[PDB]
RNA sequence: CGCCACACGGGGUAAGAGCUGAACGCAUCUAAGCUCGAAACCCACUUGGAAAAGAGACACCGCCGAGGUCCCGCGUACAAG
RNA sequence: CGAGUGGCUUGCUACCUCGAUGUCGGUUCCCUCCAUCCUGCCCGUGCAGAAGCGGGCAAGGGUGAGGUUGUUCGCCUAUUAAAGGAGGUCGUGAGCUGGGUUUAGACCGUCGUGAGACAGGUCGGCUGCUAUCUACUGGGUGUGUAGGUGUCUGACAAGA
RNA sequence: UGUCCCAACGUUGGGCCCGGUGAACUGUACAUUCCAGUGCGGAGUCUGGAGACACCCAGGGGGAAGCGAAGACCCUAUGGA
RNA sequence: AGCCUGUGUACCAGGAGGGGAACAACCCAGAGAUAGGUUAAGGUCCCCAAGUGUGGAUUAAGUGUAAUCCUCUGAAGGUGGUCUCGAGCCCUAGACAGCCGGGAGGUGAGCUUAGAAGCAGCUACCCUCUAAGAAAAGCGUAACAGCUUACCGGCCGAGGUU
């Protein structure tokens, strides 16, 4: 609901792990940002490895409890609290001026951030944060 | 490495991104060519497989390419078939298409029915005890074939003895 | 095993002794085990009307006394429900005694038996002077 | 060797604490098939009675014959589909997104809401319809309420609300069949949406115990022998193992049991009537008399008598419809002896 | 008992039978195998089996390689056969196990085992041009049943 | 101890059965691609769940009064609450 | 003959604990492992069938009742789809039991001059505590989001 | 013959709420924990993560190697009886 | 054996501070107070100060991102997974593979045998036609038949094979 963003980023056919270490590192600096397209950004290697880690972190848990999201939504938003000090008041404040979403709910279109893009003409082995979603059973609501 | 394919007079090959189409009087097939750093392209009249790598991986992709893209060029203008036929000993097997799917019934003597859907456009034609199985792509084809054997596979009993069931009798 | 066409509460236990309804020289019957069973932790086995049961011959003549033998419950006490809700119940806990192929071994069957066990074991029935 | 032997109770309906809601709250819906329709109603449990029915079941043995069958006599008089609510679909999956509602009100819906006093229907179906066009529309259902006052044994008129799909043909069908029953005034009946001889699933929140022990709320044993004779009857052996150290909440515990939501699936329908054919000599102990509109359930439902029970049409039914079982009799003898 | 006890050498010489009694004797049945009354030089080829790791192998794996090494030898070009087999090393150490905690720990004697520096020949053999390939496939059942792993090594054969 | 109710069907896989297919002109179930395939995995079903800190959505009512508390008669509820 | 994995058996060591961390077996109740006994799906056969035998994937569910013995184990019986094994302080005595082990009484055999002993047998023989914290099962009051009523959404969570 | 299958209902006294009366055990400190790891190898406090809004009522006792007793077992002492 | 018992030495004990996730004795380092500066070990995508540094190569297993270690496993054995280097031989007088055509007569060799004719066994294993074609390498048959290998020719066209 309204979120002035200073920074727009895209996250199609970016690789997840360094768009996430970017976004950590200007929401420290102090900037507001929206990671747009989640649905779409992009992990390397095997599919059925990368899908056996994040099921195995969907069936870890107790009663203290492992709440670990399903959505590309939440993936890429815990992906990025993992390079936040989210426990300390600077960190929790970055983490909180960082939001996630499913497509684009801005008129304006996100940049991309250099570094982070993978070429599918020269890459087959990789996965997107959708197909892993949908494995997981999360409902495709993208 | 570069591979150079001449497309036949009666073809006309289109194409955009990874996706190839090939056209001919038999019809049409589409197909996806995706491969690390290798470009497939249409350049007039011939179609180009090449790429800066040349790995043994690389090299087993291109030339699997080129295969299907002659098998497209083949597929829209012969066409491809399979013959099979339906052999059974005691029990009299009933072979029949129906819908987009190939159904056989009393196998072995059994109440339910089996059956298989057809892949793409294939065509199915069964005269007595020959079956024959057609189309543009030889993917769909080669399947529906495949298909329809499997469909009669058992393993529960020695195959030496209980036969029954409809085999690829020649292939393209 | 055929649906029996009425339910039961089994009113026996391994152990149970019962009358033997027939006379193949079996007095008294020590049930075992009972076929096609299978509980759960701490339940001691149950059999009820038309069960077939594996036996143990507790009174009876010198030649029978002893033997392990496979038998059918014909009657119990503990009431059962036919399909119009009725409850019924016997005088007693009685079974016969049958062969491997469930065909009563005595020649006479002793008292009532329950319709619903005769229409199971049609043999057993051709054997019953009384059937309720 | 320690023999095997399953967990005590189910570990899915809990946690097992006080429903939230005494009225039931479906938490699934009927696939669209049939034409339009509204798929759920509901009613007030009154009690139980018994039926003589001629054997349905083409694969039965009996088939054709005499059969004794237990029955739920609920009280399903007229209710008001108030309004007409859709949702639309969004990343975060459904949301309200408007409601059109009536003009026509029973006298005593305000003992439970504030009552519209203006409100623009055509608006609302106005945005609704647009919303359909950008293919941004969830389903479709109707704001629904009882009407105690109807039934006499039941001490309440303030009216029970709750929410109930319309699934059906085309969502253009349908939603021009929601916007028709609505305007109306919003009164249909049992038979709108069941026949006799269909399966319905029914809801209810349970009898209330209060709190109660492990043995009855779980289904322990009780202590055995000589350890039920030391200080120890009704308690579990522990609590958990030394490690690791901390009491699972996987192990059979007291609390509260009873009053909570239950769906029971697959139920019958005997029969949909009107009168009082169904009535026990006496009336229905601690209920009342029945003479009205009511459905007989073969079987039992959840809740006490008096507790508004909800149904719905199957969602997976095990056989096949068998239309207006033949009902041979119904049993009216006083229920007190 | 288990070859990981004494496979290292770990243990200082213990090879003086004039202070060690009870030494059981050897399995090894043969140390000169094929035609012994032939000299090694009367032949084209000579393979040698190599250890790559230093190691002590016990007298009970000698025999069980050096056998499924000649025994398919024999098999292959016959009980006679125009070749020739050697077994270049002895179990000189011999070999304790504790067999009552630690309290006068020594072992009794139970054995003995042959030190074989890595690249060393334990096996080498001398055939025809022939039979060469059949000398391969004996050392292969041979280094199956030691230890370490190791080269077949062929020297003087340039009949590539 | 009595009575009632507790799927079918989808989707993706393992072992395995295959298709097309090259590296290696052939062959090859595999290297890219694909058709199938387990009581197992996901969905389906039930139960909880606005304290989900991105702390939610809709409709109506009200801000001099909507609603609520105390009070009173009671239980479909309940150890206090 | 050679190479390993496990940490269920036993041995070894003496690192922790002697101002005490109560034994074996059983019981009750909960979670788990797979090296799979049954159930699902497969491969091979010295696979006609039926059925065996061997192998693969697979831990969802199941694996029960009884006779001797404190027994674990095991032997035995009738059932069963099968009646698998193992970890959790050899899970579980501020939960139970007290048969066994393991005080003080007594007897037998053996040993000892004797007192007395036995890693033998045998009869009898005691089980404290009002929960501070934490953990969990259920039940409330507040604050936060931020005037009220009603209806919902579904991130997550549990299920065999 | 309820010891058991397999538990149910009931009775009296407690338990729960209210008035009055009113102790003791225990207390280095801090302390909302959970999963792993590490560490004198058996951690609420160290490390890494996960979870965690405060307070209160009832409960059965998993953990605090819980409280109670300078281990009775075993060994040692140029100890005792 | 994080075992027992020696020996030399530095360390802990009795040694801070920096690094090593934590961590007596592993690395840097021996330290009065306070202040500025530069380095050490170690590190430079984020958590966390410093590179999403440069030239190049390999790996597709999430191998790995783990100096030392009770603490970090990974073995004998196997691998046309892939990369790189070398040697021998064959090849535009056409190699390697594939496909097509030919694979023939004396004679079904002699012997053995009722029979055996490439192919039960024994012995021999010769020459015609010719561009080839065994007294026959593997199936097959009661024995024949039949199906292929060798060998030759054609189509094809560039590396192939060890
Ligand atoms: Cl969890
Ligand atoms: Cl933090
Ligand atoms: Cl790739
Ligand atoms: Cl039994
Ligand atoms: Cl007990
Ligand atoms: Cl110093
Ligand atoms: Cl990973
Ligand atoms: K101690
Ligand atoms: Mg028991
Ligand atoms: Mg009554
Ligand atoms: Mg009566
Ligand atoms: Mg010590
Ligand atoms: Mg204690
Ligand atoms: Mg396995
Ligand atoms: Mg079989
Ligand atoms: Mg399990
Ligand atoms: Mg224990
Ligand atoms: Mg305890
Ligand atoms: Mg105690
Ligand atoms: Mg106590
Ligand atoms: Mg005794
Ligand atoms: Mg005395
Ligand atoms: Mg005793
Ligand atoms: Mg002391
Ligand atoms: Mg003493
Ligand atoms: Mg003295
Ligand atoms: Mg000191
Ligand atoms: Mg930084
Ligand atoms: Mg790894
Ligand atoms: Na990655
Ligand atoms: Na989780
Ligand atoms: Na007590
Ligand atoms: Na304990
Ligand atoms: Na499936
Ligand atoms: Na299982
Ligand atoms: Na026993
Ligand atoms: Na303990
Ligand atoms: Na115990
Ligand atoms: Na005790
Ligand atoms: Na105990
Ligand atoms: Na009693
Ligand atoms: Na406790
Ligand atoms: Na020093
Ligand atoms: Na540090
Ligand atoms: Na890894
Ligand atoms: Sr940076
Ligand atoms: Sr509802
Ligand atoms: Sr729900
Ligand atoms: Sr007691
Ligand atoms: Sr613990
Ligand atoms: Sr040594
Ligand atoms: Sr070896
Ligand atoms: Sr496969
Ligand atoms: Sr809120
Ligand atoms: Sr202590
Ligand atoms: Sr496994
Ligand atoms: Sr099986
Ligand atoms: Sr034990
Ligand atoms: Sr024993
Ligand atoms: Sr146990
Ligand atoms: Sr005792
Ligand atoms: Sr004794
Ligand atoms: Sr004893
Ligand atoms: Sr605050
Ligand atoms: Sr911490
Ligand atoms: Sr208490
Ligand atoms: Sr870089
Ligand atoms: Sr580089
Ligand atoms: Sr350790
Ligand atoms: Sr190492
Ligand atoms: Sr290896």
């Amino acid at each position: 609901a309204e979120f002035d963003a200073d920074v727009i980023v895209d996250a199609r056919d970016c690789i997840m792990g360094r768009v996430a270490s970017q976004v950590a590192e200007q929401a420290l600096d102090g900037e507001t940002v929206a990671v747009v397209n989640a649905e779409r950004a992009v992990i390397t290697g095997r599919e059925e490895q990368i899908v056996e880690k994040y099921e195995k972190r969907v069936d870890i848990g107790n009663d203290n409890g492992y709440f670990y999201p399903k959505r590309p939504d939440g993936i890429f938003k815990r992906t990025i609290r993992g390079m936040l000090p989210h426990k300390k008041q600077r960190g929790r404040e970055a983490f909180e001026s960082v939001r996630v979403y499913l497509g684009n709910p801005y008129d304006e279109d996100g940049e991309v951030l250099d570094g982070t893009s993978l070429d599918r003409l020269s890459n087959i082995k990789f996965v997107t944060l959708g197909e892993i979603s949908e494995t997981l059973g999360a409902n495709k609501t993208w | 490495p570069r591979v150079e394919l001449e497309i036949p007079e009666d073809v006309d090959a289109e194409q955009d991104h990874l996706d190839i189409t090939v056209e001919g009087d038999n019809g049409s097939v589409t197909r996806r060519l995706w491969y690390p750093d290798i470009d497939v392209s249409v350049d007039g009249d011939t179609v180009v497989i090449e790429s800066d790598e040349d790995n043994a991986k690389t090299m087993s992709t291109i030339g699997t390419f080129q295969s299907h893209i002659e098998n497209m060029f083949h597929g829209v203008t012969e066409g491809w078939e399979y013959g099979m036929e339906v052999f059974y000993s005691h029990f009299p097997m009933q072979v029949n298409v129906e819908g987009d799917e190939v159904v056989i019934e009393n196998f072995l003597g059994e109440k339910a029915p089996r059956r298989t859907t057809i892949h793409g456009d294939t065509d199915v034609e069964i005269d007595g005890e020959e079956l024959t199985v057609s189309g543009p792509d030889i993917e769909a084809v080669g399947q529906t074939a495949a298909d329809i054997e499997q469909l009669t596979r058992i393993n529960d009993k020695d195959v030496r003895v209980f036969q029954d069931g409809v085999y690829i009798t020649r292939k393209p | 095993m055929e649906a029996l066409g009425a339910d039961v509460t089994q009113g026996l236990e391994k152990g149970s002794l019962i009358t033997c309804a027939d006379n193949t020289g079996a007095r008294e019957l020590k049930v075992i085990s009972v076929h096609g069973y299978s509980g759960t932790k701490n339940r001691l086995p149950k059999a009820g009307l038309g069960d077939k049961i594996t036996v143990s011959v507790t009174k009876g003549t010198p030649e029978m006394r002893r033997q392990v033998l496979e038998a059918v419950v014909v009657r119990q006490r503990k009431p059962i429900r036919r399909p119009d809700g009725t409850r019924v119940k016997f005088e007693d806990n009685a079974a016969v005694i049958v062969d491997e192929n469930e065909d009563p071994r005595g020649t006479e069957l002793k008292g009532p038996i329950a319709r619903e066990v005769a229409q199971r074991f049609g043999s057993v029935a051709s054997a019953a002077t009384m059937i309720v | 060797p320690q023999p095997s032997r399953p967990r005590k109770g189910s570990l899915g309906f809990g946690p097992r604490k006080r429903s939230t809601s005494e009225t039931p709250r479906f938490n699934s819906w009927p696939s669209d098939d049939g034409q339009p329709g509204v798929q759920g109603f509901a009613g007030y449990k009154a009690g139980m009675t018994h039926v003589v029915l001629v054997n349905d079941e083409p694969n039965s043995p009996r088939e054709g014959m005499e059969e004794t069958v237990p029955v739920t006599v609920i009280e399903t008089p007229p209710m008001r589909a108030v309004a007409l609510r859709a949702y639309e679909d969004t990343p975060y999956g459904q949301r309200p997104l408007t409601e059109v509602w009536t003009d026509e009100f029973h006298s005593e819906l305000d003992r439970t809401l504030d009552v519209p006093e203006d409100h623009d229907p055509d608006a609302a179906e106005e945005q609704i319809r647009d919303a359909h066009e950008a293919g941004d529309l969830g389903d479709l259902r109707l704001i629904t309420h009882t009407v105690p006052d109807a039934v006499p044994s039941v001490p309440k008129k303030k009216p029970d609300v709750m929410e109930t799909r319309v699934g059906g043909g085309s969502v253009s069908d349908r939603l021009d069949h929601a916007l028709d029953i609505v305007e109306d005034g919003g009164e249909h009946a049992m038979n709108d949406i069941f026949r006799a001889g269909e399966y319905a699933d029914v809801a209810g929140v349970t009898k209330g115990k209060g709190t109660q022990g492990p043995v009855k709320r779980w289904g322990v044993q009780k202590r055995k022998g000589k350890h039920a004779r030391q200080g120890w009857r009704r308690r579990i052996g522990n609590l958990g193992p030394w490690n690791p150290s901390r009491v699972r909440s996987t192990v059979p515990q007291q609390g509260q049991t009873g009053y909570h939501q239950r769906t029971e699936l697959n139920k019958r329908l005997i029969d949909i009537g009107e009168g009082d054919e169904p009535t026990v000599d006496g009336g229905f102990v601690n209920y009342g008399e029945v003479d009205g509109p009511y459905t007989l359930v073969k079987g039992s439902v959840p809740g006490p008598d008096k507790r508004l029970v909800r149904f719905r049409p199957a969602v997976r039914p095990n056989d096949q419809p068998r239309l207006d079982p033949e009902v041979r009799y119904v049993s009216n003898e006083s229920n007190q002896g | 008992k288990p070859a990981s006890m004494y496979r290292d050498i770990d243990k200082p010489a213990y090879t003086r039978r004039e202070y060690i009694t009870g030494i059981p004797g050897s399995k090894i049945a043969q140390h000169k195998m094929g035609r012994k009354q032939k000299d090694a030089d009367d032949y084209p080829v000579q393979i040698s089996l190599i250890v790559e790791e230093t190691v002590q192998l016990r007298h009970g794996s000698l025999e069980a390689s050096r056998l499924s090494a000649n025994r398919h030898l024999i098999k292959e070009l016959g009980e006679e056969g125009d070749y020739k087999m050697t077994l270049r090393k002895f179990p000189h150490q011999v070999l304790r196990e504790n067999k009552d905690g630690m309290r006068a720990a020594f072992g009794k004697i139970v054995g003995t085992a042959a030190r074989v520096q890595a690249g060393e020949q334990l096996f080498t053999a001398y055939c025809n041009v022939e039979d060469a390939e059949h000398v391969k496939e004996a050392f292969r059942r041979a280094y199956n049943k030691i230890t370490p792993s190791c080269r077949i090594d062929s020297s003087p054969a340039g009949n590539a």
